[PDB]
């Protein structure tokens, strides 16, 4: 029932692989790029700061 | 609104572009950056009346 | 002026009404030319900006 | 090709002399703390531009690489028409362009030429 | 002092600030040679007491407002004394230019005949200010040791407080930091240790 | 003389390429490597076709690889080392000296150029890339070209299958 | 090889480089004058006599203003990229078909494609090394632009080559002795004009240097010489594709002044498209150069394959 037949010192800290062969990837948090259309931008009409 | 004196007690200016820039968050979402630039123009919004 | 005239319960004459209407639509053309030129610069058309 | 090497080195030399002459004759003012900062439309950046960038056209780039090495096999047959069997040349050329049209129209049908989104 | 009989003479040491010559001289490319730092006697035998520029300016303000400061000489030094090797090592620790990653090393300038010829060429071929403030007068200005005279009042007599380098120079060497392109996290770069300050007995043991 | 110079430059850029941790240093090093390799390959053939083809190939490939640099390992520190600069400079000046003091007839390539071929060769008087590229479209090996068209179509099908476009864009920590 | 050749090749190449650089300056003057006259307003008129030394005003100022030493940038890669941009934009001009033997470019189309691919490499290196978000966005827009137009530019070139039978552009002169190729290749006169604006990063495809979508594109951190060499590199690319429109579609003769009048006219067309049409999105550029231009190029390549087999049997 171990990960291997004969657990060594390094090997015995492992866990059993899942009986289902499929391991779904986890959903990790993503930090997107913070770009501001600041005031100097001509599309921002002079005094608008869009923190996109 | 006036208290009967020579000066107005309080004058509030309803910006036409205030609600447009408020709904910019939903209108401009899931679009391109160039699509955001055109949308900002489509709402007409000089920020003197918005900022008051 | 309509706010202060509604508070003062006074009425404007017909000539002042037509002057206000005429210059309000002249003012409308000016805002739209501003909107068309601003949207043309934001989209990329350099020419109708100057042409209007 | 040996002359092209020498004239490419001369153009590189002339452009480096032009850039060094632009640097020497430039106005030498003292460097301010916030002069050197990245622009970011007049405000603080909140993030470096070395932050990872999202790629929505990865399939289009690899299809571009595949189509470019497909370009590398079309360029011979300008010369090969006058010196080969006409039947074999036409079977290869029309079959090449029709296979490219099948592949491009099939990926247009699947919508794989649209950006991921 | 002969011509104007009551003049508030202020004697400053090397002055550190923004747009200065002291930090900008060490931070410049033309002073170092192939990512190595040449210093006189490896910086060990030169002891300096630098002063911050707003301290000197506020001393000038307090000397202008006080009429009792006329006809006096005021020493303008910082609160603590350092030697030049510890100062340069602390500057390159603040600049994220360590021994291993950047290749910064300190060697004696007296065995280097290239650097003096480079300084003379930089003073000769420049029509205006030399590049990086590199000239033999700057070499003699950094070579001399900052010595105060007893009985001559310091800036504490003028009522101004003194700014330690540990309050300003970590901010002041922020644009001169190496590898500013790297989007570092909080624990990526360790805050360097403050430099050691030389005492009186260590200074008399060093100068003996 | 130019061939030995290209030998020395390729050796020095290969030493530089073996020592660079950062992907953009590898990209610029293999840019100058494919420039020098394209010139050297040209020296061997009568015509200059395959150098041009290899340059379009290796500029169409790393154009994509920079987008993957900016999407994955965009933030990584450059580390200049004085030892590598001194080693590359000393080896480069040593090989230019060794190439200058060398007999260039012995070090030249034995592969025949367009002018190294004799006058009696009537096949040399044709258009310069005709008989070299002929067998792509001739009868014995057109079927290999057919196999390459089908192989590129199967390659594109594989790329579409294992890059699922509907799973979203790719970045670090997606 | 005779010694005098090398000397005259060097002299002609250097004279060509100098004349292309001064023609870049007067091309900026031509764009600033007719592009004003695209609208109602005038061009530069006050400075000098009638605005003729105005590029000299623009060149004296940019060679004297303070060089930017940016903070977060890689300066050792930021300083070198406009030099290489101008180097390839002047190095591509050695491909010009001279009736004298300037250079015996038997593979001029492949040389043009190599320098075309390398110029956008200098653009995308200059975009990354500025360490600004708008500069990286302009650089990635330039990479998406060249990935859009590269295979379309190659296949369209092959169709013209088929009408020639060789890769030497002086053979364009012998096949255009009776008429120009604008009669046959009018849909790719439109398509090659579309590609040549995407090659030179010009309006309607101006995503690498955007003034409204981005702030100056990848030129946001470049000033006083870096911007100057980037700008001359772009305008020398404009002059080169105006020349290539005159070579392929019009008469390839170079001993007539009508050729250079036509080159000035195609440069005026390059200014004229910028002053009329709005900019695209590069989403629509990628959907255009992959589904319309590439399909039309493959289809009309099939048409030219069949026409060249039909013509070869008749000869
Ligand atoms: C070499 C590689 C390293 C260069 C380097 O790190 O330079 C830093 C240096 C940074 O400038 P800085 O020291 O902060 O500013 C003070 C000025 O150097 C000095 O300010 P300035 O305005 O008084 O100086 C006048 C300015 C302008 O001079 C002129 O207009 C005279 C032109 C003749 O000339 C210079 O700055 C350079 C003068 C020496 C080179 C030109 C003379 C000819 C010999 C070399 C060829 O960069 C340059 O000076 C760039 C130009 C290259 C100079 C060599
Ligand atoms: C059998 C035959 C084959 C045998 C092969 C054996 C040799 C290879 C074994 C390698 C083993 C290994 O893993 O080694 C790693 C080991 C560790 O590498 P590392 O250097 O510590 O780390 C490198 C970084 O990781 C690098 O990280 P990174 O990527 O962040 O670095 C950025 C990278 C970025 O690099 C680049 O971007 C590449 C740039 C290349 C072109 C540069 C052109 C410059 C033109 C001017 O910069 C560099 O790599 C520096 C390049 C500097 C420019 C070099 C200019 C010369 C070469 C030019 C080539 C041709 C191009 C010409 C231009 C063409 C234009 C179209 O390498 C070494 O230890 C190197 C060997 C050193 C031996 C001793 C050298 C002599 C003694 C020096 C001290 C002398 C003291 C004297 C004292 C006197 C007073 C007492
Ligand atoms: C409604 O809400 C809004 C607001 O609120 C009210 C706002 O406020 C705003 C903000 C708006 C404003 C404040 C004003 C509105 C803005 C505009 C109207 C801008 C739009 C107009 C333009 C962009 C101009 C039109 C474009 C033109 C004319 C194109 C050309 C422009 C240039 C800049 C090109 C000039 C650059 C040059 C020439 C570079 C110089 C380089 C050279 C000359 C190099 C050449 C060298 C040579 C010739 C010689 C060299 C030779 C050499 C080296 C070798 C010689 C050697 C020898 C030996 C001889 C907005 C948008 C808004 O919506
Ligand atoms: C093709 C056209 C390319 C045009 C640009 C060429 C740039 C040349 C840079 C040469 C740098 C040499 C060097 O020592 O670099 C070490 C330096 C080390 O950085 P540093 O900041 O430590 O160096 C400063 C050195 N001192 C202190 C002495 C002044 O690294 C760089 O300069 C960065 C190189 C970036 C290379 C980007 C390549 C992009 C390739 C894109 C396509 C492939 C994917
Ligand atoms: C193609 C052109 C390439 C560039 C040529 C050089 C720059 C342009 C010419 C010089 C500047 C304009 C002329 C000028 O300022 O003249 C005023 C000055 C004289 O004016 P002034 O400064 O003595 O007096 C002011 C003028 N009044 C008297 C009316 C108040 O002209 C000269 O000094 C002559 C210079 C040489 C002119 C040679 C002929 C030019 C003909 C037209 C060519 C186009
Ligand atoms: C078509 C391409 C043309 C390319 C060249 C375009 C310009 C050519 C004509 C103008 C030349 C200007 C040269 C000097 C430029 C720098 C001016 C400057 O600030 O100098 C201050 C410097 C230093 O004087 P300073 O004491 O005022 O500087 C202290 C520092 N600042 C600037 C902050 C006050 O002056 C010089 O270096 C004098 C140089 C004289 C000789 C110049 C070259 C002549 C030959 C060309
Ligand atoms: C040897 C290599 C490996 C093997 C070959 C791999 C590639 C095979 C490509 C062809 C596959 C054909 C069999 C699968 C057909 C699937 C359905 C399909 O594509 O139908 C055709 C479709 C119909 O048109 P549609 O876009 O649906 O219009 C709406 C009308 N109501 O759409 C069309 O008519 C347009 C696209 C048709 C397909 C491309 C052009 C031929
Ligand atoms: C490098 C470029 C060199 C040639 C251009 C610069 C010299 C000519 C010039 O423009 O001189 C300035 C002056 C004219 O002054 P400006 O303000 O341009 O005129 C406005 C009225 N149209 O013109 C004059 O003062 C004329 C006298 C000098 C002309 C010198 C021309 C050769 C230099
Ligand atoms: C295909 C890919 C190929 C890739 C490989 C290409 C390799 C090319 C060769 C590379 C050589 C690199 C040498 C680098 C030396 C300078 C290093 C450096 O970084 O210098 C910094 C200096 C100022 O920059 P700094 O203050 O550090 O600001 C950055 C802060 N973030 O920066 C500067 O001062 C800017 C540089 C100025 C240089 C001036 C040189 C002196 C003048 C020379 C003579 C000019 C003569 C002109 C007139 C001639 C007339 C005939
Ligand atoms: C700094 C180099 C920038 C990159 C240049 C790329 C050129 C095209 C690629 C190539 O291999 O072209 C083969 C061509 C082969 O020449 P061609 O076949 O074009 O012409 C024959 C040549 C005298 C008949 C026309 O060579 C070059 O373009 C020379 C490049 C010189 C590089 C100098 C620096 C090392
Ligand atoms: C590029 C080589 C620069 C060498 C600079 C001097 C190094 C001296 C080392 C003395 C022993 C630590
Ligand atoms: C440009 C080279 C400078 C070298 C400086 C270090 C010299 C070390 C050896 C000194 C022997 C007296």
């Amino acid at each position: 029932s171990g990960p291997v037949m004969y657990p060594d010192e390094v090997t015995s800290l492992w866990t059993v692989p899942p009986w289902n062969s499929k391991v779904t990837p986890v959903e990790k948090s993503v930090r997107n790029l913070t770009l501001n259309f600041g005031p100097q931008h001509p599309a921002a009409h002079g005094v608008l700061r869009l923190v996109l | 609104i006036s208290d009967g004196s020579s000066r107005p007690y309080r004058c509030k200016i309803k910006a036409p572009g205030f609600a447009h820039l408020a709904a910019l968050e939903k209108i401009g979402k899931q679009h391109m950056l160039a699509d955001v630039v055109a949308i900002i123009g489509t709402l007409d919004v000089v920020f003197g009346e918005i900022d008051r | 002026s309509l706010a202060v005239e509604k508070l003062l319960n006074i009425d404007v004459p017909l000539r002042a009404k037509y002057i206000r209407t005429l210059f309000a639509e002249i003012t409308r053309i000016l805002n739209h030319i501003m909107a068309v030129g601003t949207h043309a610069l934001d989209v990329g058309a350099l020419t109708p900006f100057f042409w209007l | 090709m040996f002359s092209i090497i020498f004239i490419a080195l001369l153009i590189l030399l002339i452009t480096t002399i032009v850039m060094f002459l632009a640097s020497i004759l430039s106005k030498k003012a003292l460097i301010d703390r916030e002069k050197s900062s990245p622009f970011e439309c007049g405000f603080d950046p909140k993030s470096s531009s070395r932050l990872p960038f999202s790629l929505r056209f990865f399939l289009i780039t690899i299809i571009f690489l595949i189509f470019d090495v497909e370009i590398a096999l079309i360029l011979p047959m300008i010369i090969i028409m006058k010196y080969s069997n006409i039947m074999i040349w036409t079977i290869t050329s029309i079959i090449f362009i029709l296979i490219l049209l099948i592949g491009l129209y099939h990926e247009w049908n699947q919508g794989m030429l649209n950006w991921s989104n | 002092r002969d011509a104007f009989p009551n003049a508030t003479i202020i004697r400053p040491a090397d002055i550190y600030g923004s747009e200065d010559r002291f930090l900008r001289y060490y931070a410049h490319i033309w002073r170092r040679q192939f990512r190595s730092m040449p210093l006189w006697h490896k910086g060990e035998k030169t002891v300096k007491q630098p002063v911050y520029v707003s301290d000197v300016a506020q001393a000038i303000i307090n000397a202008a407002k006080d009429p009792d400061s006329a006809g006096r000489i005021y020493q303008a030094v910082g609160p603590k004394r350092y030697q030049l090797s510890e100062l340069v090592d602390w500057f390159h620790r603040l600049m994220r230019k360590d021994q291993k990653r950047w290749g910064y090393m300190r060697y004696d300038m007296r065995w280097d005949p290239t650097f003096l010829l480079k300084a003379k060429l930089n003073s000769f071929i420049c029509p205006g200010t030399p590049i990086g403030g590199l000239h033999p007068a700057r070499i003699e200005r950094e070579a001399v040791t900052d010595k105060v005279l007893t009985g001559v009042p310091t800036l504490e007599d003028l009522g101004v407080t003194l700014t330690t380098m540990e309050q300003q120079v970590p901010w002041e060497l922020r644009p001169y930091r190496a590898a500013l392109y790297y989007d570092a996290e909080l624990g990526e770069f360790e805050t360097p240790s403050p430099p050691k300050c030389i005492e009186a007995r260590d200074e008399l043991r060093l100068f003996a | 003389m130019i061939q030995l110079m290209l030998y020395s430059l390729i050796i020095t850029t290969s030493i530089i390429f073996l020592n660079m941790i950062h992907p953009l240093a590898l990209g610029l090093t293999l840019l100058i490597q494919t420039i020098f390799v394209c010139l050297l390959t040209g020296l061997m053939t009568k015509s200059f076709w395959y150098s041009y083809i290899l340059f379009l190939i290796f500029l169409g490939g790393m154009l994509v690889l920079f987008i993957y640099v900016t999407s994955l390992a965009s933030n990584e520190m450059f580390n200049l080392s004085m030892k590598l600069t001194l080693f590359s400079s000393l080896i480069l000046i040593f090989m230019l000296i060794l190439s200058f003091i060398m007999d260039k007839t012995s070090s030249s390539l034995f592969l025949m150029n367009n002018d190294m071929q004799s006058i009696i060769n009537m096949n040399s008087y044709f258009m310069e890339n005709s008989l070299s590229l002929n067998k792509l479209y001739n009868f014995p090996t057109n079927f290999i070209t057919i196999l390459l068209m089908n192989y590129l179509l199967i390659t594109l099908i594989v790329i579409v299958k294992i890059t699922k476009l509907f799973k979203g864009p790719i970045r670090m920590m997606s | 090889m005779f010694y005098m050749e090398f000397i005259l090749s060097l002299i002609g190449s250097l004279l060509l480089i100098i004349c292309v650089l001064v023609s870049v300056a007067f091309l900026t003057l031509l764009e600033r004058k007719v592009l004003g006259y695209i609208q109602i307003r005038k061009g530069p008129n006050k400075v000098g006599l009638m605005g003729i030394p105005q590029p000299f005003c623009d060149a004296i100022k940019l060679f004297t203003k303070e060089q930017t030493y940016p903070l977060l940038s890689n300066y050792l890669s930021y300083y070198i990229s406009p030099i290489f941009s101008l180097f390839l934009s002047l190095f591509v001009w050695m491909c010009m078909p001279f009736f004298v033997k300037l250079y015996s470019f038997n593979l001029g189309g492949l040389f043009f494609l190599c320098c075309t691919s390398l110029g956008v490499y200098t653009v995308m290196v200059a975009g990354w090394s500025s360490n600004s978000n708008y500069a990286l966005l302009g650089g990635l827009r330039a990479v998406a632009q060249t990935i859009s137009y590269e295979v379309s530019l190659a296949l369209i070139l092959l169709s013209f080559i088929f009408l020639i039978g060789s890769y030497n552009m002086i053979y364009f002169f012998f096949y255009q002795v009776y008429m120009w190729f604008l009669i046959i290749l009018f849909p790719m006169a439109l398509v090659w004009v579309s590609i040549s604006l995407a090659e030179t990063n010009r309006t309607p495809f101006d995503f690498a240097e955007g003034e409204s979508e981005l702030v100056s594109g990848f030129n946001v951190e470049y000033s006083s010489g870096g911007f100057a060499l980037i700008f001359m590199a772009e305008y020398a690319s404009i002059l080169f594709m105006s020349m290539l429109f005159c070579v392929i579609f019009l008469g390839c003769d170079v001993f007539n002044l009508l050729f250079y009048m036509k080159l000035t006219f195609i440069s005026f067309v390059f200014i004229w498209v910028r002053g009329t049409l709005p900019r695209f999105r590069y989403d629509k550029l990628m959907y255009l150069a992959w589904k319309c231009f590439l399909s039309f190029s493959l289809n009309y390549l099939l048409f030219f394959i069949g026409f060249k087999i039909l013509l070869f049997s008749l000869l």
